[PDB]
C-alpha cells in the first residue's frame, strides 16, 4: 500500500546497480503501470454531489465502486463538522470503514483507491 | 581503472583482491600479499594479473610499495558492489580475495567480520550467463573462528565441531588468523618452524 | 531502555487476547538500573540472559531452537546505518546457522540493505521471515500522507491495538473512536465467491457481510503469490485466495469464509446467515519494470 508496486524484481534490480535502470517502453511496462492509487475526493464538487448532501455512505461507496471501481477506506472530516456554530477550522480527522447508515457532511473527503486510466 | 574501461579489458585468469580500506583505516601492508606472487621463480606469462577492488584512498595510501611490480591494476569501488565483481569478471578469476581490512575497529567481538562474510555469500549467491557464484574460487580472512562456520551456510554442521573440522576451513576457504599464534607457540617449541613456513 | 520500553508498550498491550507468549532478551551488555526496573514490571512474561546472539553457546542458553521468533531490533539512533545492518544481518547469519527453521525479524535501517538477505539461502519470505526496513516504512507513510491526509493515521490505527474507551457526549472523538475500532484482517475466500468479478465480492462481503474487502493475494505459477489492491472488474476471483478486510473483530471476518447462498437466505442477518454446515521518439520515461517515473540522469547544480 505505502511503498508501490513493492515487487521483488525492482528489489533484484536495485540491489545489482544500485540505482534504478531506465526502461525503454514496451506493452509489458505499459500493462505493469495499471494499478490503484490512493486519494481523496471531495463531495462537493464531484459528479456524486446529490449524495453529499446528507446521503448514506453505503449508498455512495455502491455507487463508486459499481461504476468507477472505487474503493472507500473511509471518511475525512471537519473537526467541527458537528458544531452548530461557525467555526473557521480547516483541521480534519479521520474515520476508517464507517458504517451503511452514516451520514455524510457535504463538506468531507473520502478516502478511496482511484483505478487507473 | 573504471567499470567500463575493466569491463572492456579482457583480465581472465586474474587475482582480485577485495578490500575494505579508508584514509583513517591502519595499513594492512598489501606488498606482503603481492610479493610471493611477484616472485621470479615465475616465467612472465606465469604472472597472474592482480587487480584490487576497494576505496582508493587506502590504495593511495597503499601505492607507495606497490607500484614497482609488474601487473597491478586497481579499480576503485567497494567489494560488495554487485556491478563492480561483474566488471572485473570475478566468475573468471584465478582467486577473489577477500581482506579483513580496516580491522582498526574493535566492534564487539564478532562483528568484526560483518563485511567480510557478506561480501563471501554476495558473491557465492551470483548468477552468471555465458555457471554459479558458488564455484568461484574465494579466500576470506578472518578473524574469530566460529565466523568461519558461517561461510557454508547451505551445509548444516553442530555448534560444537572444532574450527579444523569445518568444510570452510578444510576446503582452505576461510583462513583464520588464530592459526599465527599457533604458529608462534610452535615457533617457540621449535625455532626451525618458523624458519622453514616463512622460506 | 528506549527500544526495550517501545517494545514493551507496543507488544505487550493490555487488548491482546494471545497473551501467552512470553519474551526472553538476549544482550550482552548488563542492563542499567532503570531496564532492570522495567523488566520487573514485565517480570512475569518478561526475562533476560546475557549474551550474544553471535556465539552459538549462548544461543543455546535461551532455547532459540525451540523459540517461536526470533525479533532483532535496529539501533535507530546510529552514526552509520549501514555499520549495524551488516550487524543484525550477520545475526540473522547466526541464528539461521544454528536452526535454520525458524521465524526471524530484523529491523533495517536502510532499504539497500535488505538485498543481503537474499544472500542468504535459508532466509525464506514464504516462510514468514521479513525485514521491517524502517526508512521505507516511515517515507512510505509520509507520501501516502502527503497523497492523502491522515492515509498514516488510518493504517497505524489498523495494525495496532488500543484500549477500549467510550466517549458520550457528543464530540468528535465519538466519530475518530468509531472509526479506530476497526481493524485490519485476512482470511480464505469461500469457494462460493469463485468466478465472481472483484467489485461484485466486495460489494456483496460489505454489504451482506459488513465486511470491507481492501486486497485479494494472487496466486500463479510462472509467478509467485502477489498481492492486488481493488482489482478492477477484467480479474476474477480464483479457488483458494487469500483476501485483506477491515473488520471490527476477528469472529467477524469468519463469514467470509463460511458463506454461500446456495445455503444463505437473501436476508441480511449475519448472525443467522453465517452457518457451520452449508453446501455440503525512443526517449525512455519510465524504470526497466516501468513502476515508476524516470528521467535522464540530472547535475545537482541544475536543481540548485
Amino acid at each position: 500500500l505505502v511503498t508501490g508496486g513493492a515487487t521483488p524484481e525492482l528489489e533484484a534490480l536495485i540491489a545489482e546497480e544500485n540505482a534504478l535502470r531506465g526502461g525503454y517502453s514496451t506493452p509489458q511496462t505499459l500493462a505493469n503501470r495499471d494499478r490503484c492509487r490512493v486519494a481523496q475526493l471531495a463531495l462537493l464538487d464531484g459528479p456524486f454531489a446529490d449524495l453529499g448532501d446528507g446521503g448514506c455512505y453505503g449508498d455512495l461507496f455502491c455507487k463508486a465502486l459499481k461504476t468507477y471501481n472505487m474503493l472507500c477506506f473511509g471518511i475525512y472530516r471537519l473537526r467541527d463538522a458537528h458544531l452548530s456554530t461557525p467555526s473557521q477550522c480547516t483541521k480534519r480527522y479521520v474515520i476508517t470503514n464507517p458504517p451503511y447508515e452514516f451520514e455524510l457532511v457535504p463538506t468531507d473527503l473520502i478516502f478511496c483507491l482511484m483505478q487507473f486510466d | 581503472l573504471t567499470r567500463s574501461e575493466a569491463a572492456m579489458t579482457v583480465l581472465s585468469g586474474h587475482v582480485v583482491v577485495c578490500i575494505f580500506g579508508d584514509v583513517s583505516s591502519a595499513l594492512i601492508g598489501l606488498r606482503n600479499l603481492v610479493m610471493p606472487l611477484r616472485a621470479s621463480n615465475f616465467h612472465y606469462h606465469e604472472l597472474k594479473h592482480i587487480v584490487f577492488v576497494g576505496s582508493i584512498e587506502y590504495l593511495k595510501r597503499e601505492w607507495e610499495t606497490l607500484h614497482n611490480f609488474p601487473k597491478v591494476s586497481i579499480l576503485p569501488g567497494t567489494p560488495l558492489s554487485r556491478a563492480d565483481l561483474r566488471a572485473v569478471n570475478i566468475n573468471l578469476c584465478d582467486m577473489c580475495v577477500i581482506l579483513s581490512a580496516n580491522q582498526n575497529n574493535i566492534d564487539d567481538t564478532s562483528l568484526q567480520d560483518k563485511e567480510c562474510i557478506l561480501a563471501s555469500l554476495n558473491i557465492k549467491s551470483m548468477q552468471f550467463d555465458d555457471t554459479t557464484g558458488v564455484n568461484i574460487p574465494i579466500i576470506t580472512e578472518l578473524v574469530n573462528d566460529t565466523n568461519v562456520q558461517f561461510l557454508d551456510q547451505n551445509n548444516n554442521n553442530n555448534p560444537d565441531t572444532e574450527l579444523y573440522l569445518t568444510q570452510p576451513f578444510a576446503c582452505g576457504t576461510a583462513f583464520a588468523v588464530s592459526v599465527l599464534d599457533s604458529l608462534m607457540s610452535a615457533t617457540y617449541f621449535n625455532d626451525n618452524i618458523l624458519t622453514l613456513i616463512r622460506t | 531502555l528506549e527500544s526495550v520500553s517501545n517494545f514493551l508498550k507496543a507488544f505487550l498491550h493490555k487488548a491482546r487476547d494471545d497473551v501467552n507468549v512470553e519474551i526472553v532478551f538476549l544482550h550482552n551488555i548488563s542492563p542499567n538500573l532503570e531496564l532492570e526496573a522495567l523488566f520487573k514490571r514485565h517480570f512475569t512474561q518478561v526475562e533476560f540472559y546475557q549474551g550474544s546472539v553471535l556465539n552459538p553457546h549462548d544461543l543455546a542458553r535461551v532455547k532459540i531452537e525451540s523459540a517461536d521468533a526470533c525479533l532483532i531490533l535496529a539501533n535507530k539512533y546510529c552514526a552509520d546505518p549501514d555499520a549495524e545492518d551488516a550487524s543484525n544481518i550477520m545475526r540473522v547469519i547466526s541464528i539461521k546457522n544454528y536452526h535454520p527453521k525458524i521465524r526471524i525479524i530484523t529491523q533495517m535501517l536502510q532499504y539497500h540493505n535488505k538485498a543481503h538477505l537474499l544472500n542468504i539461502p535459508s532466509w525464506n519470505w514464504k516462510e514468514g521471515d521479513d525485514a521491517i526496513c524502517l526508512a521505507e516504512l516511515k517515507l512510505g507513510f509520509i507520501a501516502q500522507s502527503c497523497l492523502a491526509q491522515g492515509l498514516s493515521t488510518m493504517l497505524a490505527n489498523l495494525f495496532s491495538m488500543r484500549s477500549f474507551i467510550k466517549i458520550e457526549e457528543d464530540t468528535w472523538q465519538k466519530y475518530y473512536l468509531e472509526g479506530v475500532s476497526n481493524e485490519m484482517y485476512t482470511e480464505y475466500l469461500s469457494s462460493a465467491f469463485v468466478g465472481l468479478s472483484f467489485p461484485t465480492v466486495c460489494e456483496l462481503c460489505f454489504v451482506k457481510l459488513k465486511l470491507l474487502m481492501i486486497a485479494i493475494e494472487y496466486k500463479s505459477a510462472n509467478r509467485e503469490s502477489r498481492i492486488l489492491i481493488n482489482p478492477g472488474n477484467h480479474l476474477k476471483i480464483q479457488e483458494g485466495t487469500l483476501g485483506f478486510f477491515i473488520a471490527s473483530d476477528a469472529k467477524e471476518v469468519k463469514r467470509a469464509f463460511f458463506y454461500c447462498k446456495a445455503c444463505h437466505d437473501d436476508i441480511t442477518d449475519p448472525k443467522r446467515i453465517k452457518k457451520c454446515g452449508c453446501k455440503r521518439s525512443n526517449v525512455k520515461k519510465y524504470d526497466s519494470t516501468g513502476m515508476f517515473h524516470w528521467c535522464a540522469p540530472k547535475e545537482i547544480e541544475k536543481v540548485i
